[PDB]
RNA sequence: UUCUCCUAAGAAGCUA
RNA sequence: ACUAGCUUCUUAGGAGAA
């Protein structure tokens, strides 16, 4: 039978499955150890295992081990879906049913590592060793030294172990005095907000033998990596600590008389308690830029609001500003007969179409906000393996090194589109126009160096969208207030442009479908790539169930074009004011605020190319996470085994940014796995043996890799894979691609749904209903956008651009060249 | 055939809607869910079987 | 200029609703511990003299809210008012498991601090 | 509001359905 | 005066 | 009645050519 074992040898390195000295004498004082001539049938990396490698058809070991350690019995499997934590989020309490057993075993490690410590021996504290129950055996690889002074390794014991500590919340009994499960709830005092000692003293005892230091609060970290090591430590240490301790940290300011609450700190979840740096208690005269920040500051509004309690969802709510309760709903679309009239009278909507009108601006009931906004419940606290994310955020740079940023001048920014709204806390005086026609160059410029040394924290309205949709869900849109946006401007729009205005990149933001740029955009992905396949994938709720250490990842490599014009401080202080304004920030739906949970709001400035970056590092590790799942005497490459070897050495053996093999890596995966990535779609040509034998990521890899990562099971219906190139991407952007013959050359062109079309046709979001002019122009675009429908087998989908361009015919662009020359590259 | 249903669905919780239905929450919830149920709808029995309730919705008032 | 304007309306806006903030609670809860800095998510818990539950359906009402006095937040509320999502007053009466299908279902409970 | 409800009453009849029109007899 | 290109304003469509 | 990207239509400005 096959075991999970977590081998390093001079010939194969990884962790997955394989078909299988009076040291012990010095070890048997420490009664986290077995009898030595008992133990249990399943091992603790066969759960860490199968609870990092879960795919269905094959997850009899988590089930085996689920139905041994008194988790849920056997009848709880016949469920359909009994994986998922989209759907079925019960299968939460069956995984925290194994969390305080983990964490028995957690301590029993330290135990170990005393004993290791006081016996004097060195050794590597492999997963494939510990029990279930918590005893250690097999000590065949530890060399005797001097005693007193040996020292363990569980560098990679505790980073393959870390996804599971909050996936199953092994440390659910910190919540309770001496620490037992049958004891009430440790009646935190509501004004402690610090837990530095706490956190230090959960640390020495979980953690005692971690190598690197680990400082509770992230403002004393050494680098990005540092940050990204201490945050992923903090998100396992807030779990115990009250939820109504984080957020922002107010005090009592004097301002001219009367005194404000103002917050001058925040309490990440992540990033420790990060104290404001430009504060002053007595204020008087106080500019434009001050003001407005006070404004943003959920300070003020929280402390005068009547405490909520909103039982309709599971988020931890704040506040209500308004005395009653606002129930916006979403109206329906109105519809325009005319079109419809002239579709039926050409022949269309018949009985067994293969076109068939699917897409509606749907209704909501005055619940949709909040229940759309209560499906923040998926994102639940992630703990990331610490050495393979610290190296996937460089491989995920190296995919960002062609780019070029900085921190820009308030002058050169590029804002558009100034008739938006600008949050909540200013949206009842104008739009963003106003605040950027009124603050000057240098007051923005004080803005931003402001927000440089402090953290602003701001209020993310959450409105209801209006657009039309094939599934019933209500799709709620995130304004995020303008000073977190203009802020993020600066700091980001040079990057974001430099992304947006780059082909042939990995990340595709700025290019464009037409004038055979989709051509472009799929022989890029393919680039001589051996044995090709292409790979899509759609992450379930993307902008609900995200983590926020890869949200943290995300900020800091998009922060990582700073290393001239920023400082360390100056750069987490951004990532701080990241993480207040866009990560776990409250929100604010109708009139009441709450707190989202680790959402990343969908309205930031840099939700795509975030979003982009989040969308890599998954796929780099799936890579990883395929290439060391591998049996390294099966891989008949010896360069792909030395390859996996050093993947090993530089994730858990080295601490260092091996930029030598960090630049090997990502040119094997960019040769061999080719990714294009517009923000949560991504296109991959992969290579069809290298998959096969498992050398690079795959459908099965992904789903993995999203259930202990990510948090949510990729369902088959999201996913898909091509197997032959002349059918380009299945489906990118919801643009299915065909090769077809356009100038005596096969291109390939981006057809939409033309039911998606024909909705956009008939049913009009309260745009047409105005005036007859504006129906020509939409009615052109509309055009633009399926005429490839015309070079589809199909006829029946053809015909719709032909209706299209009849229903142009009677305006009262009429030639079918003015949509034919959107597809000729010039 | 079902396109016609649907569309007419449509129309008739526009004017729902301008007829003051969202004041009503009680009222509004069931106009929408019949809605959203018949728009998603693969057979013309269930879609005619709550288009009647919708328009029965509809007739209640002098309008 | 309207810079002027805009900054004239938001300092009011600032003024008008910081009134019903001081009510010697934050006076308390923040001289009595060190740095005197305190969490935001514990102002209003505290501090808020009105509250207001949304309950989504009886089964919820009947948990939390049951009767003309309830417990949260370590304090007790007794219950001033019910609206039925539409700005329509419901009597305390009126609540019941057999007429649970008559009403909306978010109820807006308005409470004062005991 | 007249048009909505003009066009809603033709799209109506142009359905032509029996329950339909029961209730649209019933209801005028 | 005509044509082409690049910017400023408004409106619209599609995508994430 | 959010952010980013692309693409249209209508008014103006600046360049190159005829
Ligand atoms: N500001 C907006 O108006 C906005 N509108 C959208 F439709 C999408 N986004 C961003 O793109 C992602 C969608 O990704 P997408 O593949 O479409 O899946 P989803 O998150 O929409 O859920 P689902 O797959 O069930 O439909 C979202 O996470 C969000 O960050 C937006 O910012
Ligand atoms: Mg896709
Ligand atoms: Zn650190
Ligand atoms: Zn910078």
């Amino acid at each position: 039978v096959y075991r999970a074992f977590d081998i390093y040898n001079d010939k194969v390195a990884g962790f997955a499955k394989f078909l299988k000295e009076t040291i012990y004498n010095l070890l048997k004082d420490c009664p986290a150890v077995a009898k030595h001539d008992r133990l249990t049938k399943y091992t603790m990396a066969d759960l860490v295992y199968a609870l990092r490698h879960f795919d269905e058809g094959n997850c009899d070991t988590l089930k085996e081990i689920l139905v041994t350690y008194n988790c849920c019995d056997d009848d709880y499997f016949n469920k359909k879906d009994w994986y998922d934590f989209v759907e079925n989020p019960d299968i939460l309490r069956v995984y925290a049913n194994l969390g305080e057993r983990v964490r028995q075993a957690l301590l029993k490690t330290v135990q170990f590592c005393d004993a290791m410590r006081n016996a004097g021996i060195v050794g590597v504290l492999t997963l494939d060793n510990q029990d279930l129950n918590g005893n250690w055996y097999d000590f065949g690889d530890f060399i005797q030294t001097t005693p007193g002074s040996g020292v363990p390794v569980v560098d990679s014991y505790y980073s393959l172990l870390m996804p599971i500590l909050t996936l199953t919340r092994a440390l659910t009994a910190e919540s309770h005095v001496d620490t037992d499960l049958t004891k009430p709830y440790i009646k935190w005092d509501l004004l402690k907000y610090d837990f530095t000692e706490e956190r230090l003293k959960l640390f020495d005892r979980y953690f005692k033998y971690w190598d690197q230091t680990y400082h509770p609060n992230c403002v004393n970290c050494l680098d990005d990596r540092c940050i990204l090591h201490c945050a992923n430590f903090n998100v396992l240490f807030s779990t115990v600590f009250p939820p109504t301790s984080f957020g922002p940290l107010v005090r009592k300011i004097f301002v001219d008389g009367v005194p404000f609450v103002v917050s001058t700190g925040y309490h990440f979840r992540e990033l420790g308690v990060v104290h404001n740096q430009d504060v002053n208690l007595h204020s008087s005269r106080l500019s434009f830029k001050e003001l407005l920040v006070y404004a943003a500051d959920p300070a003020m509004h929280a402390a005068s609001g009547n405490l909520l309690l909103d039982k309709r969802t599971t988020c931890f709510s704040v506040a209500a500003l308004t005395n009653n309760v606002a129930f916006q709903t979403v109206k329906p679309g109105n519809f325009n007969k005319d079109f419809y009239d002239f579709a039926v009278s050409k022949g269309f909507f018949k009985e067994g179409s293969s076109v068939e009108l699917k897409h509606f601006f749907f209704a909501q009931d005055g619940n949709a906000a909040i229940s759309d906004y209560d499906y923040y419940r998926y994102n639940l606290p992630t703990m990331c393996d610490i050495r393979q994310l610290l190296f996937v955020v460089e491989v995920v740079d190296k995919y960002f090194d062609c780019y070029d940023g900085g921190c820009i001048n308030a002058n050169q920014v590029i804002v558009n589109n100034l008739d938006k709204s600008a949050g909540f806390p200013f949206n009842k005086w104008g739009k963003a126009r106003l605040y950027y026609d009124s603050m000057s160059y240098e007051d923005q410029d004080a803005l931003f160096a402001y927000t440089k040394r402090n953290v602003i924290p701001t209020i993310t309205q959450m409105n209801l969208k209006y657009a039309i949709s094939a599934k019933n869900r209500a799709r709620t849109v995130a304004g995020v207030s303008i000073c977190s946006t203009m802020t993020n401007r600066q700091f980001h729009q040079k990057l974001l442009k430099s992304i947006a205005a780059t082909r042939g990149a990995t990340v595709v933001i700025g290019t464009s479908k037409f004038y055979g740029g989709w051509h472009n955009m799929l022989k890029t992905v393919y680039s001589d790539v051996e044995n090709p396949h292409l790979m899509g994938w759609d992450y379930p709720k993307c902008d609900r169930a995200m983590p926020n250490m890869l949200r943290i990842m995300a900020s800091l490599v998009l922060a990582r074009k700073h290393t001239t014009c920023c400082s360390l401080s100056h750069r987490f202080y951004r990532l701080a004011n990241e993480c207040a304004q866009v990560l776990s920030e409250m929100v604010m739906c109708g009139g009441s605020l709450y707190v989202k949970p680790g959402g990343t709001s969908s309205g930031d400035a840099t939700t795509a190319y975030a979003n982009s970056v989040f969308n890599i590092c998954q796929a780099v590790t799936a890579n990883v996470n395929a290439l060391l799942s591998t049996d390294g005497n099966k891989i008949a490459d010896k360069y792909v085994r030395n390859l996996q070897h050093r993947l090993y050495e530089c994730l858990y053996r080295n601490r260092d940014v091996d930029t030598d093999f960090v630049n090997e890596f990502y040119a094997y995966l960019r040769k061999h796995f080719s990714m294009m990535i517009l923000s949560d779609d991504a296109v991959v040509c992969f290579n069809s043996t290298y998959a096969s034998q498992g050398l690079v990521a795959s459908i099965k890899n992904f789903k993995s890799v999203l259930y202990y990562q990510n948090n949510v099971f990729m369902s088959e219906a999201k996913c898909w894979t091509e197997t032959d190139l002349t059918k380009g991407p299945h489906e990118f952007c919801s643009q299915h691609t065909m090769l077809v013959k356009q100038g005596d050359d096969y291109v390939y062109l981006p057809y939409p749904d033309p039911s998606r079309i024909l909705g956009a046709g008939c049913f009009v979001d309260d745009i047409v209903k105005t005036d007859g002019t504006l129906m020509i122009e939409r009615f052109v675009s509309l055009a633009i956008d399926a005429y490839p429908l015309t070079k589809h087998p199909n006829q029946e989908y053809a015909d719709v651009f032909h209706l299209y361009l009849q229903y142009i015919r009677k305006l009262h662009y009429w030639e079918p060249e003015f949509y034919e020359a959107m597809y000729t590259p010039h | 055939k079902m396109s016609d249903v649907k569309c007419t669905s449509v129309v008739l919780l526009s004017v729902l809607q301008q007829l003051r239905v969202e004041s009503s929450s009680k009222l509004w919830a069931q106009c929408v869910q019949l809605h959203n149920d018949i728009l998603l709808a693969k057979d013309t029995t269930e879609a005619f079987e709550k288009m009647v309730s919708l328009l029965s919705v509809l007739l209640s008032m002098q309008g | 200029d309207k810079r002027a304007k805009v900054t004239s309306a938001m300092q009011t806006m600032l003024f008008t609703m910081l009134r019903k903030l001081d009510n010697d609670a934050l006076n308390n809860i923040i001289n009595n511990a060190r740095d005197g800095c305190v969490p935001l998510n514990i102002i209003p818990l505290t501090t808020a003299a009105k509250l207001m539950v949304v309950i989504p359906d009886y089964n919820t009402y009947k948990n939390t809210c049951d009767g003309t006095t309830f417990t949260y937040a370590s304090a007790l509320w007794e219950i001033q008012q019910v609206v039925d999502a539409d700005s329509k007053i419901v009597q305390l009466s009126e609540i019941s498991m057999d007429n649970s299908p008559n009403l909306a279902w978010p109820l807006i409970v308005t409470a004062l601090r005991a | 509001t007249s048009a909505m409800q003009t066009m809603l009453f033709t799209m109506l009849r142009k359905l032509d359905n029996d329950a339909l029109n029961n209730i649209i007899n019933n209801a005028r």
